[PDB]
């Protein structure tokens, strides 16, 4: 049941930057 | 405990408000978004039950809150009626639609502090919640409730605004729509009371056919699929192709005359407006939200038709839990709970500091 709270943080502690994202065009503001 | 160190969840629908208390599995608190006032004030279940001296409103639309007056009356009915708590006690995570214009999430960080007097806050994405409440931070979100649908993809727990897909048709229009053909078959449903009988028949009977054609074919070779239900009088009405015609308007919006593309459509349009790099990704993580999500057979639909849709040698996996009617709530309840989430909150000092505009840097 709690599973899901340990995969979460520990995803978010391992995202990559906005400034990558928007390097690779995945974000895409303009 | 519900002390000082537990945060409230309060998911502000069109049709249903949802609130809680982070850490718990399953909202405290499922009521009716609406505000009842003198005809010629009253919160959700009480202003229904006093309908005959009221007139009712929705104060939010397709999912974005329009009448302000009235949404701080359903926020101050849901902290001291509904969950009874002091809200200058607890952080707040509210929620709001994708693509909630700049002025309108402003104003709810204004409220939530100058109303409200909450030490923290914090203003999430429904589609984005109901991702993390299936522990993932990549895939794309169908998110269908009773007054709007989106279709959000999310990479590494951001949204990507370019790509979502927003679509009025939604569960409200659904039980409209099967007024409209329950009334073709003999049984007259048009008044407000009415509507709520259609939405117990709708959400009770309905059901997503995995093959339009060969189910239409199916109904009418036999009265397999035929169902009774007894209406508050006591009259009994039949249904049958109605119970799966009406939600295949989800993929077939020319049944109410919209000229929009059905939801798996929808899907691959978003898949298709972001990078190639991450298409796997997307595919592979389909997660379907929301009350208008909860029709047998809609999983396996959408598997089909996105199967469909994508490259053949795709792997596509739709998510779509039993949960799913509150998991934009339960992902609130997950992540305001977190540890590492609580350096996230706008605090109450920040936003003295900065005013509103500080949830454009703080909330995405
Ligand atoms: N078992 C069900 N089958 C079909 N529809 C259902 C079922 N349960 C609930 N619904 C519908 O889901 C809708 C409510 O869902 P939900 O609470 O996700 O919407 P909301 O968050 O209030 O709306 P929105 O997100 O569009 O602003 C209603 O239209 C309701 O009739
Ligand atoms: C039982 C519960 C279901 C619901 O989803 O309720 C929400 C909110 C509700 C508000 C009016 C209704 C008279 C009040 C209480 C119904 C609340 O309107 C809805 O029923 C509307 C009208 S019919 C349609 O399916 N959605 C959805
Ligand atoms: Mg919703």
């Amino acid at each position: 049941k709690r599973e899901i709270k340990r995969r979460l943080t520990r995803k978010l502690s391992q995202r990559p930057t906005v400034e990558e994202l928007r390097e690779r065009k995945i974000l895409i503001r303009f | 405990d519900e002390d000082e160190t537990t945060a409230l969840v309060c998911d502000n629908g069109s049709g249903l408000v949802k609130a809680g208390f982070a850490g718990d599995d399953a909202p405290r608190a499922v009521f009716p978004s609406i505000v009842g006032r003198p005809r010629h004030s009253y919160v959700g279940d009480e202003a229904q039950s006093k309908r005959g001296i009221l007139t009712l409103k929705y104060p939010i639309e397709h999912g974005i809150i329009t009448n302000w007056d009235d949404m701080e009356k359903i926020w101050h009915h849901t902290f001291y009626n509904e969950l009874r708590v002091a809200p200058e006690e607890h952080p707040t995570l509210l929620t709001e639609a994708p693509l909630n214009p700049k002025a309108n999430r402003e104003k709810m960080t204004q409220i939530m502090f100058e109303t409200f007097n909450v030490p923290a806050m914090y203003v999430a994405i429904q589609a984005v919640l109901s991702l993390y409440a299936s522990g993932r931070t990549t895939g794309i979100v169908l998110d269908s409730g009773d007054g709007v649908t989106h279709n959000v993809p999310i990479y590494e727990g951001y949204a990507l605004p370019h790509a979502i897909m927003r679509l009025d048709l939604a569960g409200r229009d659904l039980t409209d729509y099967l007024m409209k053909i329950l009334t073709e078959r003999g049984y007259s449903f048009v008044t407000t009371a009415e509507r709520e009988i259609v939405r117990d028949i709708k959400e009770k009977l309905c059901y997503v056919a995995l093959d339009f054609e060969n189910e239409m074919a199916t109904a009418a070779s036999s009265s397999s699929l035929e169902k009774s239900y007894e209406l508050p009088d006591g009259q009994v009405i039949t249904i049958g192709n109605e119970r799966f015609r009406c939600p295949e308007t989800l993929f077939q919006p020319s049944f109410i005359g919209m000229e929009s593309a059905g939801i798996h459509e929808t899907t691959y349009n978003s898949i298709m407006k972001c990078d190639i790099d991450i298409r796997k990704d997307l595919y592979a993580n389909n997660v379907m939200s929301g009350g208008t999500t909860m029709y047998p057979g809609i999983a396996d639909r959408m598997q089909k038709e996105i199967t469909a849709l994508a490259p053949s040698t795709m792997k596509i996996k739709i998510i779509a839990p039993p949960e799913r009617k509150y998991s934009v709530w339960i992902g609130g309840s997950i992540l305001a709970s977190l540890s590492t989430f609580q350096q996230m909150w706008i605090t109450k000092q920040e936003y003295d500091e900065a005013g509103p505009s500080i949830v454009h840097r703080k909330c995405f």
